[PDB]
């Protein structure tokens, strides 16, 4: 009712759910994407796999368990899920995946084959998908040459030289009881799930620190992939935001949700109370866009990302949304501010009230391994009530006001303007 | 310049037109004060009020 934590060595976390029909057990590792290094970059991305893999996912199955697992930035995480009753099994299956096994998953048909299936996976993510492209070169350009750089897919090049020791030599690093939090969401008790693990012994690796590294660091910078043989232009833009337990981390939130998101093929989204929105219907400037907040444990990324076919008037979709964000420093007003308050909360609410116990296996995992514990929406809410104009205008005076930008772009770009004219626009002339 | 300097007086923006017209207005008067103080003095003697000094009726 309150969400345990507790610890004899692996520290458990959990998230008691009534209402649930189901329970998700599983690891969160807080390694990620961003300790890996340009050449061994998709590693943790293989690891995802061959979990996924045939054999590992047949063998659950028999048992009437499905597998899970997500590869971010900061964390890494395997979730098994099955009913309430068959919640040992999750963890027997657990238990014997990262102590038992070895060669059985690392094997040279699995490797190859699992190897080849993600390499067809990113192949097609950086051919296909536009948007996320987009934002994946975004977090290049910003943080390159730095951890938060390396995208969590991997790249081509890397993954294609990657072999099982490399797997190996990152799992003996990463993979271990310091950097781990075994999580239990669902419809699942705390003691059921701690004194099944106390049951078993043992330690793998125990005292074990994983390695070391340089922090992030945000670069005004750019990077243009057009391509006029697509149908639209997809950009994404921003300037350096927020890390995960910054003081200023809901009032980034709610300074993103002012502008929001958009859907110009939904009626109700060209409805909605955002200023920007009376400025590019006219003529009609984007088939969507979307502002985003964007936390990390090292750094941030505060912008936005559009789509849009209306190649001829780019700079005026650009100079709008900018002159947008400029007033967030200067004139925004209540009602605009009271209005983000009402959306973030349910967004929030939508992200950590699903009803889904995999969702809340890696969120809680993730936030247990940061801050050792995890934010309550009760607390979270009272914050966000607790954010005012002045508060506002202080963090955009601080983040956004004449500040730099990271830009990335893909497909019809040409009337994506100098990166000079688009710096320009992040404040207004004054007397 | 130096950063620091530049910092204590204007942060991190840059200087504003109702700035710059008052720092050019101070500009006008300093700087001819200082340039007729010069081009006198390079030229003592040979001007009207050092002639005028001497020379009397
Ligand atoms: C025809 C002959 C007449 C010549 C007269 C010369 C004109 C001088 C104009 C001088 C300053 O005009 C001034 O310019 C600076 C940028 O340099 C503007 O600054 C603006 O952009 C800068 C740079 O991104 C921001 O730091 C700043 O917060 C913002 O207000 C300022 O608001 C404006 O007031």
């Amino acid at each position: 009712a309150e969400v345990t934590q507790l610890s004899n060595g692996i520290v458990v976390a959990t998230e008691h759910n009534p209402s649930a029909h189901t329970a998700s057990v599983g690891v969160v590792f807080g390694s990620g994407a961003a300790n890996e290094n340009p050449y061994n970059n998709g590693v943790s991305n293989l690891w995802k796999n061959i979990f996924l893999s045939k054999e590992n996912s047949a063998v659950a199955a028999k048992e009437g368990l499905a597998l899970s697992s997500n590869i971010s930035r900061d964390f890494q995480s395997y979730i098994v899920s099955s009913l309430p009753g068959s919640t040992d099994k999750s963890l027997d299956f657990l238990n014997q995946s990262f102590i038992q096994q070895k060669a059985n998953l690392l094997s040279s048909s699995n490797f190859e084959a699992t190897k080849k299936s993600v390499l067809k996976q990113v192949q097609d993510f950086e051919d296909n998908d536009h948007p996320n492209r987009v934002l994946e070169h975004l977090h290049s350009t910003a943080f390159q040459n730095t951890p938060l750089s390396l995208p969590t897919r991997g790249t081509l090049e890397s993954l294609e030289n990657l072999v099982v020791a490399d797997l190996e030599s990152f799992a003996n690093n990463h993979f271990l009881n310091s950097n781990a939090v075994v999580v239990g969401t669902g419809n699942i008790k705390h003691e059921d799930l701690v004194n099944s693990i106390e049951s078993k012994n043992l330690s793998l690796q125990t005292g074990t620190k994983p390695v070391l590294k340089k922090k992030a660091a945000f670069l005004g910078s750019e990077v243009r992939l057009r391509d006029d043989t697509l149908p639209k232009a997809w950009i994404s833009l921003a300037v350096e935001g927020e890390p995960v337990n910054s003081p200023n981390y809901f009032v980034a939130k709610l300074a993103a949700q002012i502008f929001g998101s958009y859907n110009a093929f939904e009626p109700a989204s060209r409805l909605q109370g955002i200023k920007l929105l009376d400025n590019i219907q006219e003529y009609q400037l984007c088939d969507n866009f979307n502002h985003f907040s964007l936390s990390y444990k090292d750094s941030g990324l505060w912008g936005f990302s559009t789509a849009t076919r209306n190649v001829t008037m780019i700079d005026d979709l650009i100079h709008f949304t900018l002159k947008q964000w400029n007033r967030l420093t200067i004139s925004v007003t209540d009602t605009e501010v009271e209005r983000a308050k009402s959306l973030l909360k349910l967004q929030l609410g939508q992200l950590y009230e699903s009803g889904n116990p995999v969702n809340d296996a890696n969120l809680l995992g993730a936030e247990v391994l940061i801050k050792g514990s995890k934010l309550s929406l009760g607390e979270a809410f009272k914050k966000i009530d607790a954010i005012t104009v002045k508060d506002v205008k202080a963090w955009a005076g601080k983040r956004l006001w004449d500040q730099d930008i990271a830009i990335a772009g893909t497909g019809q770009i040409e009337g994506l303007l100098d990166y000079m004219r688009i710096r320009s626009d992040m404040s207004m002339m004054r007397w | 310049s130096f950063s620091s300097l530049y910092k204590t007086f204007f942060k991190r923006n840059a200087v504003f037109v109702g700035t710059i017209f008052a720092g050019a207005f101070v500009f006008q008067t300093v700087f001819d004060t200082a340039i007729t103080s010069w081009y006198e003095n390079h030229n003592k003697g040979k001007l009207w009020k050092d002639v005028k000094a001497r020379i009397a009726a």
